[PDB]
């Protein structure tokens, strides 16, 4: 009945100043798991954009909401924990050709 | 910092969330009368309540734009930031569940419930409910108690449920 | 002029949610142009509208690339095509424009694809 | 079968008439079942504290 | 007080007993928020001329199929009630 997005952890931020680091560029990983990871934030973020994790592993952002940002890893989903930093690489999912 | 309270997790984490940054160099005594003053002046008024329902507006009156709503009203320090997060993410049809949450947290820590029968109890401030409650019911059994029954009704139905 | 913009709020597959301003925002079965990299554009038709100044579009094409919060401008009317004899011959997309790579097509009037029966 | 009829009916219908009579007792202003009542509750909880 | 923030908004008086206003608009169906006095299956009608029947009567808002195009309804348009339930002419 009710939303997702801003809950509990999400609704605490928007009531005091939500600035300082860049939220565009950059984004935190709110939940993941089975393959999946949805980030909060990368408002730069393209459609079918390359995202690269703290840990190492690669992921495609598939999915963009309005509060969240649904990215499927292309790796192990063991090593991303929530909270972690999810760049963007700015550039979408491309191969080596030649 | 969370206070042992839980209060639901989904609906009940508006109010627990605001608290944790109203509750530094003494904020908190202030914010009981400001809650108070939001809810008294959109209900029994039948005035301000033409966008409690609706979900037209968009911001047109429910932020942003205030001044007599706000300034005028008893909102001046951290009483504002509490209803612009309801008027984004449409959340101002619920605003007695909001002020009902607020006040539950002062009456936990710094006081008691625990009702036991015919009205309500005594709720004191001490420190543990055992000598509290000890002390609360000789004093209020002798003054009082009309007694217009709980016990008495189980104990009738058990008689004849053997018959 | 004043034409209707909106911001891309949501994209997930060919569904994409673009949010207007109140009262500004097109009808149903109406043509969205949106600026890409490129020379060409990116024709998204208006599907249903999910409310709150928001309402949701269907692309037409590839919706890779798109970023939360890109320009959306309203065309006002439906997906136009070109009508007459000048189509004749061409290769016409479903937008309306050439892909035989002949040129325009010189048509004097353009029609909508939505009309009653 | 008919002795155990006739005492099944009898406790029956003893059961019946001692129910309705502390019914109409509660509802005539008791007033050693109201100071009864009262004292319980404060005895019960200072054995628990 | 209440009374003097009533007049600041130029809201009037929006009574949504006999009328409604649409929220949401899109395969046939139309969610119009308000209009407490209308019946089950009675016709409506909205601000460009498609009319409709309220069939689905929630709390919050209330559920009208149209019988026409979903591009002549919007966001925000006034939706009627007509007072009288799905009749036809007979004779």
């Amino acid at each position: 009945k009710a939303a997702p997005t801003e809950v509990s952890s999400i609704l605490e931020s928007k009531i005091r100043v939500s600035d300082e680091a860049n939220l565009d560029e950059t984004g935190r990983v709110l939940s993941v798991g089975d393959g999946i990871a949805r980030v909060f934030g990368l408002n730069n973020c393209q459609a079918e954009e390359l995202v690269e994790f703290a840990s190492g592993v690669k992921g495609m952002a598939l999915n963009l909401e309005p509060g969240q940002v649904g990215i499927v890893l292309f790796g192990s989903d063991r090593e991303v924990k929530e909270g972690e930093i999810v760049k963007r690489t700015g550039k979408i999912v491309d191969v080596p050709i030649g | 910092i969370k206070p042992p309270v839980q209060l639901f997790g989904l609906d009940g984490t508006y109010a627990t969330a605001l608290f944790s940054a109203s509750a530094k160099d003494s904020s908190i005594e202030k914010t009981f009368q400001s809650v108070q003053k939001l809810s008294s002046t959109i209900s029994k008024d039948a005035k301000v309540a033409q966008v409690l329902s609706n979900p037209a507006l968009s911001l047109n009156s429910r932020k942003e734009v205030v001044s007599v709503l706000s300034k005028e009203l008893k909102l001046e320090p951290v009483v504002s930031n509490l209803l612009t997060v309801l008027a984004e993410n449409n959340r101002l049809s619920l605003f007695d569940s909001i002020a009902k949450q607020f006040s539950v947290l002062n009456d936990a820590y710094n006081g008691v419930v625990e009702a036991t029968v015919v009205s309500a109890k005594p709720l004191d401030s001490k420190i543990l409910n055992r000598l509290t409650k000890s002390i609360t019911n000789s004093k209020y059994v002798g003054p009082g108690k009309t007694l217009k029954a709980s016990k008495v009704n189980k104990l009738n139905k058990v008689l004849s449920e053997t018959i | 002029a004043g034409p209707a913009s909106g911001k891309i709020r949501a994209v997930i597959g060919a569904v994409v949610d673009v949010q207007f301003e109140q009262g500004e925002l097109p009808a149903i079965l109406n043509a969205l142009t949106i600026d890409q990299g490129n020379n060409q554009k990116l024709v998204l038709e208006v599907a249903q509208h999910l409310g709150e100044n928001a309402v949701r579009a269907i692309a037409m094409d590839g919706t890779e690339g798109l970023v939360r919060g890109q320009t959306v401008v309203d065309t006002g009317a439906p997906i136009s095509v070109p009508v007459g004899r000048g189509t004749l011959g061409r290769i016409i997309n479903v937008v309306g424009e050439p892909i035989d790579e002949r040129g325009p097509i010189e048509c004097k009037q353009r029609n909508p694809i939505h009309a009653d029966p | 079968r008919y002795e155990a009829q006739v005492r099944q009916h009898e406790q029956e219908q003893l059961a019946s008439t001692v129910i309705s009579k502390v019914q109409s007792e509660l509802q005539n202003a008791k007033f050693q079942d109201k100071v009864l009542a009262q004292a319980v509750e404060e005895v019960e909880r200072l054995f628990a504290k | 007080s209440i009374l003097e923030s009533k007049i600041r908004g130029v809201s009037d008086e929006a009574n949504l007993d006999e009328t409604g206003r649409v929220l949401s608009v899109g395969d046939g169906i139309a969610r119009v928020f308000g209009l407490n006095n209308c019946q089950a299956e009675e016709l409506v009608e909205f601000a460009s001329g498609v009319k409709g029947m309220a069939l689905n009567l929630e709390p919050g808002q209330v559920g009208i199929v149209l019988f026409g195009s979903d591009r002549e309804v919007k966001e925000g348009e006034i939706v009627k009630r007509t007072g009288k339930i799905v009749d036809v002419p007979i004779g």
